[PDB]
């Protein structure tokens, strides 16, 4: 199974 | 922000630190020290004067995480400004971090105008 990584922009909604 | 905003910018390998020391630079803020691991921030933030820190995740003897829960439990620095800038990426750290109040979080590599942009909208805040 594959990691779950998210995007700057995907990070940016919860972080930024 | 006031161009004096003593920083602390900790990594475990230097490349991170003088790309965002410069970067800082750039910006106008010269007054930046700098960690090597979690303790050894700790000890610095400790020493007092700090208003901004900015850390990677992935070092030995305390990692980002861990330094980022031990200064918001501490009544000394619990609202100091946190911005992580690490590779890590995986979306339950990205989760954890956000949880634990990062104040910002910046994936590696990031470009001059992502390290401003974020840098920026925290410090609106330190203003209101
Ligand atoms: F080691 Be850091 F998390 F890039
Ligand atoms: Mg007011």
């Amino acid at each position: 199974m594959g990691d779950s990584i998210l995007s700057q922009a995907e990070i940016d909604a919860l972080l930024n | 922000a006031d161009k004096e905003l003593k920083f602390l910018v900790v990594d475990d390998f230097s490349t991170m630190r003088r790309i965002v020391r410069n970067l800082l630079k750039e910006l106008g803020f010269n007054n930046v020290e700098e960690a090597e691991d979690g303790v050894d921030a700790l000890n610095k933030l400790q020493a007092g004067g700090y208003g901004f820190v900015i850390s990677d995740w992935n070092m030995p003897n305390m990692d980002g995480l861990e330094l980022l829960k031990t200064i918001r439990a501490d009544g000394a620095m619990s609202a100091l400004p946190v911005l992580m800038v690490t590779a890590e990426a995986k979306k339950e750290n990205i989760i954890a971090a956000a949880q634990a109040g990062a104040s910002g979080y910046v994936v590696k590599p990031f470009t001059a105008a992502t390290l401003e942009e974020k840098l920026n909208k925290i410090f609106e805040k330190l203003g209101m």
